[PDB]
RNA sequence: UUGGCGGAAAGGCCUUGGGUGCUUGCUGGCGAAUUGCAAUGUCAUUUUGCGUGGGGAUAAAUCAUUUGUAUACGACUUAGA
RNA sequence: GCGUUGGAUUGUUCACCCACUAAUAGGGAACGUGAGCUGGGUUUAGACCGUCGUGAGACAGGUUAGUUUUACCCUACUGAU
RNA sequence: CUAUCUAGCGAAACCACAGCCAAGGGAACGGGCUUGGCAGAAUCAGCGGGGAAAGAAGACCCUGUUGAGCUUGACUCUAGU
RNA sequence: AGAACUGGUACGGACAAGGGGAAUCUGACUGUCUAAUUAAAACAUAGCAUUGCGAUGGUCAGAAAGUGAUGUUGACGCAAU
RNA sequence: GUGAACAGCCUCUAGUUGAUAGAAUAAUGUAGAUAAGGGAAGUCGGCAAAAUAGAUCCGUAACUUCGGGAUAAGGAUUGGC
RNA sequence: GCCCUGAAAAUGGAUGGCGCUCAAGCGUGUUACCUAUACUCUACCGUCAGGGUUGAUAUGAUGCCCUGACGAGUAGGCAGGCGUGGAGGUCAGUGACGAAGCCUAGACCGUAAGGUCGGGUCGAACGGCCUCUAGUGCAGAUCUUGGUGGUAGUAGCAAAUAUUCAAAUGAGAACUUUGAAGACUGAAGUGGGGAAAGGUUCCACGUCAACAGCAGUUGGACGUGGGUUAGUCGAUCCUAAGA
RNA sequence: AGAACUGGCGAUGCGGGAUGAACCGAACGUAGAGUUAAGGUGCCGGAAUACACGCUCAUCAGACACCACAAAAGGUGUUAG
RNA sequence: GUCGAAUUUGGGUAUAGGGGCGAAAGACUAAUCGAACCAUCUAGUAGCUGGUUCCUGCCGAAGUUUCCCUCAGGAUAGCAG
RNA sequence: AUAUUGGCGAGAGACCGAUAGCGAACAAGUACAGUGAUGGAAAGAUGAAAAGAACUUUGAAAAGAGAGUGAAAAAGUACGUGAAAUUGUUGAAAGGGAAGGGCAUUUGAUCAGACAUGG
């Protein structure tokens, strides 16, 4: 009645309500400011988070105790095969908000995506875009018209792309489909680029580059129904308390005579949407490269995949993004990697990294070896073999 | 004789009853309504499946605190269950009726359940013992069930 | 029917060319009553079930089963010809 | 807008010292907050003392020991169909 | 091990009528009244803000020409001696 | 009781099974009581002291009695504090 | 059998296998465990927990009613062959 | 004078609200307009008052008729009435060709208490009028007795280590019986007997409506029977505190 | 808290004062027509966004008796004296 | 906590309600104790609390005086029928 | 000549009518409670007559459906009538944090009052 001692409230009221996300694919809610002066290009990319490993590198940061010295950092690797372009959607400005006027799709869609439109594929007749396809029959018009409508009206333009989830260890056959804003220049140029890419493929190395700071958008890992203590970091009550002690003791004063939206309560924890910013690209992997995991210092032939394989994920056989630190969501989960809404100049953000070594030991226990070759060298001959 | 309100041709109809039956009034109400106006064999088939836990009985009135099932979806509902003892007694009555119909030579294939009504038998009273030397009632809520099958009229 | 224009919610607008009805611009030939001195006397547009003749098109979702990136139960996310 | 603390003695609020700190402001919400806790103090019944009283007893004096009940309903609030 | 979900089984408390707020005035702290905010079926798990929730015609206090246990050179007596 | 040998230095291998020390308040001790909120420092106690009584008596019982307890007693006793 | 043992733990004879059941494994509980570094800073108060513990051999203060204090304290040891 | 400073409190919020700035603000003036159960005029109900009229002439003289005025009400007083059990009198009352009673968003009378009728259901008695009589009218009394709800298919049915496979039987088997397995009580027993107490619970056959807070084919349950054998084990005899 | 006279509330609805025992108006059989009271007439809402002369601009204007408060003191704001 | 004695305990027996029994707590004396249980006196008394049953019509209050162990009550006068 | 809430035998009532009247209209001072003294209920009604449902069919059975009896089963040993609370089913309607009420009228449903003039 004036709280005896003062403390900060538990938890952030800007991340309410703490409910399950609508979709498991978190929504890109903002794309970068468009600079229509530069080449048409994608502003985000879709991938699957595969696991984390460890890096070594010299730091470059004059004035730091750790300048010109080796530091060792957690990284996370996200499996990033090429994305296929299959549509363009045009948006108009209105006094009520951005609104979509049409979507024009590609003549041919793969099963991977088509499957996204069904709940019972095994037994459907797979009629998905079968009448739409015929719009291509006519030398162009129906399609060519709608393209023209987007050129004429339309204020922002997004492509529709999907993951090639089959190029990935996942059991799931259904691919993930998303709109991604086209930021390169000019509405007309945008739709042509889009037209030209229909059914074609786009790789990450045409979106993102080493040292870039990028944002990650993903639904957070679920945890089911949580109590107040772990959900909000409320303080345990004393051992002595009757009727349990993972609670908050006082849910409210007498007036307002209503439990209030700001007190902590049990309920869902996890499976929330997070846009996490400022994650520096430390590697852009090529899938064709059998030295993915190597360095100009660690010259050995090895791929990024850990001995044993990424736990609970499998192998990395495609292009990949390696990002410093960590990212929301869990292994297997779809992630959108978005580019920065701003021009960071951090010095931390401008630093150019070069890896020196990338861990590759088994993450399935205290792994002591990077490559099968190294293991055999150390152990010598066993009772299997030879 | 003397059932509730019926508006059915008694000549095209057959009927069955059971009285002072020891099943739950509330549960069996819920399941009688589940097959009301149903074609007899659909009814027959469905009740057999509710025993198998493949469909369920929607709980619509006597239902607060009852769990939720995916199986209520069919009937636009969230809260359904699988009242075995009820299903079982209603089956007996359906079976009887069906027998009575054959005896009247009604067409088994035209038969639908045109009337089905559970109401409440007199209670059966037992005792529960409670803390601090008290006694409380531990009772049964038995059911009277009546139903009627009728031939659907043609075009 | 010839062109065009309209995306803010355009779903409407302007246009070219004939055809067809009407034309109170003007001059004629008929008709109206008894609905009885007012009272009930012009038909509007919505749905929705049926009826005919033409053009058309020829799926899925749910339960059950299954995954565990999800989960108290529902719900979520996967897989199955 | 945002913070406003860690301790020694006391049931204490208060008070008082130590100590850190950007700062250790003051107040309200049934002197917020007991089906949220605790039960140290107060204030039942045991008991010792001092004062008072012939006594039974008394004390706004000291001291010790003294059972903390119910939510499954409505609403609110958290989450879920 | 519970809670949870299922089959069987199946109580109790409590209940004027009920159940979303802000302010106003008002028996001087409204669910109802007045003025405004508002306001969409049916629901599940939790929760302890509110229902000045619920449990014994208030333990404290006062009133009553209402008591009882107890004490004494109060009043009036009495076994005994 | 002793000695050698032996092991990932372990061996009262589970089970079983005292934490210790320095003090102050308080009651000597063991014992006792508020069955269901008080086990205590309260009651008891041994020890100490005081009081009454030699039986036609002290203390106590009964309405009364040819009535009763102490008393199957006698001051190293009974009774009362 | 172990062992000091009518302890605890395992067994034979005899007797039971009876105290609704199925599927899950959220919160919150009830009961059982563990925690890096710090070590009572928590609290009215070390409440609750933890630590000690068997045996053999060594060793053992003040004080004292000379009986005690005393398992004081503090140490080494412990299997198998 | 208006306006400005002086002018600090706790949920968000009040010139009643919206909103209003040559006002929809402040002072003043002038007209029109809105509206009470009040005022004016009229109908009707009642109350009170005054007046007329059975003079011979059908049906109410506590009546009929004329006239004026008036109407708030707790506690409370009075009046006129409505309705119930029974009683005297009377309608030579209604009725098994249907009394009484009950049901009925059917009808009619009355300001009202109430009365009356139709339809349905029912089955043996009942009513009007003048009187007489009271154990005579309910919403309440933490009223009495009974019956019923919401609560709710909810709280729950979690102590005592633990169950599993098969066959048999049966309408039916998680729960019965038999077999096998896994376990427990661990002789300080979940073993074998007794004392008090119960009183047939013992045993057999049959057997499940109720009871065993799931079940039941099982039982300490239900039905029908059977069963307790003494000179030597007790009582019985003895004495104890005491009666 | 306590007196004086009267009028009220209590025992009393109605119209106004948003609301409201007691203020303003006005007291009450069942109704029709008219007219008013106190109070109002931008819109909520029945009734002139009527007429007339001024005054007022507030980065805290002001807006109607009882009544839901404001003062000392200041202003080269603007008005009239 | 105690655990070989002021030990624990069966049955028998004795003590009965202003009585018992009490290593004393107003404890215990059949879920009863600062006076048990049962029935009757008893429909105990209550200036106090609660309730008090059909309709309409007319009239219509008092909270003041005096006196009272009077101050939550009466009598008296007033107001009313 | 007077008394008489007891006992025996009788005649009565402006008494009560099964929550009334005695506590008891009944296997009532019973069943049940309490160590004991004591405390002490609930509970009447098928039909004139059991004619108490032969027989058939479904079911493990209880029962159901038919049939049959009966003046009636809208009397089935749950039994005369069979209210209310409360409930199932059917039909109609309404429903943005209660419902219900007043004056008024729309709309739907339902019910009336007429009654007679020559053919
Ligand atoms: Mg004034």
């Amino acid at each position: 009645s004036h709280r005896k001692y003062e403390a900060p409230r538990h938890g952030h009221l800007g991340f309410l309500p703490r409910k399950r996300a609508a979709s498991i694919r978190a929504r890109v809610k903002a794309f970068p400011k468009d600079d229509r002066s530069k080449p048409v290009a994608l502003t985000s990319f879709l991938g699957y988070k595969a696991g984390m490993t460890t890096i070594v590198r010299d730091l470059d940061r004059p004035g730091s105790k750790f300048h010109k010295r080796e530091v060792v950092e957690a990284v996370t690797v996200v499996d990033t095969p090429p994305v296929v372009v299959v549509g363009v959607v045009g948006y108009v400005e209105t006094p009520r908000g951005l609104r979509s006027l049409t979507t024009v799709w590609a003549e041919h869609l793969s099963d991977e995506v088509k499957r996204r439109f069904y709940k019972n594929w095994y037994k459907s007749k797979k009629k998905a875009f079968t009448k739409y396809s015929a719009k291509y029959a006519q030398d162009g018009a129906g399609i060519e018209r709608e393209l023209a409508r987007i050129k004429k009206y339309a204020s922002v333009v997004r492509v529709l792309v999907h993951t090639q989830i089959r190029k990935t260890p996942l059991a799931q056959k259904k691919a993930h489909l998303a709109e991604i804003q086209l930021n390169g220049g000019s509405i007309s140029e945008k739709v042509d680029w889009a037209r030209e890419h229909f059914e074609k493929t786009v790789a990450v190395d045409s979106v993102f580059e080493q040292n870039e700071m990028i944002d990650a958008i993903a639904v957070t890992k679920g945890h089911g129904f949580e109590g107040v203590t772990h959900r909000w970091g409320t303080k345990k009550l004393p051992r002595k308390t009757h009727r349990g002690l993972r609670k908050v003791a006082c849910i409210g004063a007498w007036h307002p005579a209503h439990v209030m939206w700001s007190v902590a309560r049990a309920g869902q924890r996890g499976y929330h949407s997070r846009t996490s910013i400022n994650h520096k690209i430390y590697r852009v992997g090529k899938g064709d490269d059998e030295a993915n995991g190597a360095t100009s210092f660690d010259r050995t032939k090895k791929t990024i995949t850990p001995m044993g394989g990424f736990v609970h994920y499998g192998e990395i056989k495609n292009d990949f993004i390696m990002v410093k630190g960590c990212i929301p969501g869990n292994r297997k989960r779809i992630v959108t990697l978005r580019k920065s809404l701003y021009t960071n100049t951090s010095r931390k953000a401008l630093e150019e990294v070069s890896l020196k070594w990338i861990d590759t030991a088994s993450k399935f226990g205290k792994g002591r070896f990077q490559t099968p070759a190294e293991k055999h060298a150390f152990m010598g001959t066993l009772k299997k073999d030879l | 004789a003397r059932y509730g309100a019926t508006s059915t041709n008694p000549a095209k109809s057959a009927s069955a009853r059971g009285s002072y039956l020891r099943v739950s009034f509330k549960n069996t109400r819920e399941t009688a309504q589940a097959i009301n106006g149903w074609e007899l064999t659909k009814a027959q088939k469905y009740l057999e499946q509710v025993l198998d836990h493949q469909r369920a009985i929607p709980f619509r009135r006597f239902n607060s605190s009852i769990g939720r099932t995916a199986q209520g979806k069919e009937f636009g509902v969230t809260k359904a269950r699988w009242p075995a003892k009820s299903v079982k007694f209603v089956q007996g009555l359906l079976q009887n009726a069906a027998a009575n119909a054959e005896a009247k030579g009604l067409d088994a294939t035209k038969l639908y359940v045109s009337h089905i009504q559970v109401n409440q038998a007199p209670k059966q009273r037992r005792r529960t013992y409670r803390a601090h030397g008290r006694i409380n009632k531990y009772e049964s809520s038995p059911s009277h069930i009546e139903l009627v099958v009728t031939e659907k009229e043609e075009a």
